[PDB]
C-alpha cells in the first residue's frame, strides 16, 4: 500500500533557499491531499502548509506567508515546498502527510493533522553567519 | 471577458447552526462550465445549482450552492474552469 517519498532536507545559510519535496505511491488513481509540520527544538509542533489533491488550493502558516511556496515537477509526480528566505527559526524537521480526497475533504486545512500516512521526517538546519 | 465570480454565505456564519454556502458566477459562453464547491481544498459531493442563460449575447448567472455547518477552522472555497482560463479560478469563502 502507500509509501511516502519525502526529501529535500539539510544544511542551509539563513537567507538561502531550500526546496523540501513529497510524493505517494500506491493511491487509487495517485489522488491525495498532502500538507507540512515542523518539530522544532522547543516548541510544540507547527502546521507549516496544505494543498489539495487536484494541486490547485494551498493554505500556508501565517509565520511562512510569503516565503513558502508549493510547486509541481514537469512530470506532476512529485510536490515541491519552495522555501526562500529562511531564518533560523526554521530550524525543525519537517514531515509531510497524506490521505485520500474523502478523508481530506474533513481534515480541517491549516492545522487539521488526522492524516494516515506521514513521512519520517527530514531534517532542516539553518545557521547564522 | 473572463467570469465573475463572488462566494458567500445565505447567513451571518455562527458555528454549529446550518446555513449555506453559494458560488455565484457570471459571464458569457457557459455550455463548457465547471463549477465546484470545496471543503478543505476538495470537492463537495451533493450540490447543487441554477441556471439562468440568454443567447442574445450569450451570457449566463450560476448560482452552486449546498447546505453546510462551518466550524472554526473549515475552510471553503469555489473552483471554476472555463475556456477564457488557461488555468481554473479559485475563490476562497471570507466571512
Amino acid at each position: 500500500q502507500v509509501q511516502l517519498q519525502e526529501s529535500g532536507g539539510g544544511s542551509v545559510q539563513a537567507g538561502g533557499s531550500l526546496r523540501l519535496s513529497c510524493a505517494a505511491s500506491g493511491y487509487t488513481d495517485s489522488r491525495y491531499c498532502m500538507a507540512w509540520f515542523r518539530q522544532a527544538p522547543g516548541k510544540e509542533r507547527e502546521w507549516v502548509a496544505r494543498i489539495n489533491s487536484g494541486r490547485d488550493i494551498t493554505y500556508y502558516a501565517d509565520s511562512v506567508k510569503g516565503r513558502f511556496t508549493f510547486s509541481q515537477d514537469n512530470a506532476k509526480n512529485t510536490v515541491y515546498l519552495q522555501m526562500d528566505s529562511l531564518e533560523p527559526e526554521d530550524t525543525a524537521t519537517y514531515y509531510c502527510a497524506t490521505d485520500i480526497p474523502l478523508r481530506c475533504r474533513d481534515i480541517v486545512a491549516k492545522g487539521g493533522d488526522g492524516f494516515r500516512y506521514w513521512g519520517q521526517g527530514t531534517q532542516v538546519t539553518v545557521s547564522s553567519h | 471577458r473572463t467570469p465573475k465570480i463572488q462566494v458567500y454565505s445565505r447567513h451571518p456564519a455562527e458555528n454549529g447552526k446550518s446555513n449555506f454556502l453559494n458560488c455565484y458566477v457570471s459571464g458569457f459562453h457557459g455550455s463548457d462550465i465547471e463549477v465546484d464547491l470545496l471543503k478543505n481544498g476538495e470537492r463537495i459531493e451533493k450540490v447543487e445549482h441554477s441556471d439562468l442563460s440568454f443567447s442574445k449575447d450569450w451570457s449566463f448567472y450560476l448560482l452552486y450552492y449546498t447546505e453546510f455547518t462551518p466550524t472554526e477552522k473549515d475552510e471553503y472555497a469555489c473552483r471554476v474552469n472555463h475556456v477564457t482560463l488557461s488555468q481554473p479560478k479559485i475563490v476562497k469563502w471570507d466571512r
